[PDB]
């Protein structure tokens, strides 16, 4: 759904799909080609 | 020919904010004459063909 984020102050806009590529436990967020959020797993819970 | 291609200032200057599209405007015209410079690069490479 679009919809507008808000995850620790990192604010976008865009839809959910499931990150089928491993990531680190330890690992808040990741970047892309361009160097902004493309991958932001759940504080409070956790599905990157 | 070449690619064509075409930029919009509203998603390549502003990563998803209404305030930077605020400001925008305060820069004047300059997007549309680079609007139409690559509608024009587009015609003459249509032309081209």
């Amino acid at each position: 759904k679009c919809v507008n984020f808000n995850f620790n102050g990192l604010k976008g806009t865009g839809v959910l799909t499931e990150s089928n590529k491993k990531f680190l436990p330890f690992q808040q967020f990741g970047r892309d080609i361009a160097d902004t959020t493309d991958a932001v797993r759940d504080p409070q819970t956790l599905e990157i | 020919s070449m690619t064509k291609t075409s930029v919009d200032c509203t998603m390549y200057i502003c990563g998803d904010s209404t305030e930077c599209s605020n400001l925008l405007l305060q820069y004047g015209s300059f997007c549309t004459q680079l609007k139409r410079a690559l509608t024009g690069i587009a015609v003459e490479q249509d032309k081209n063909t």
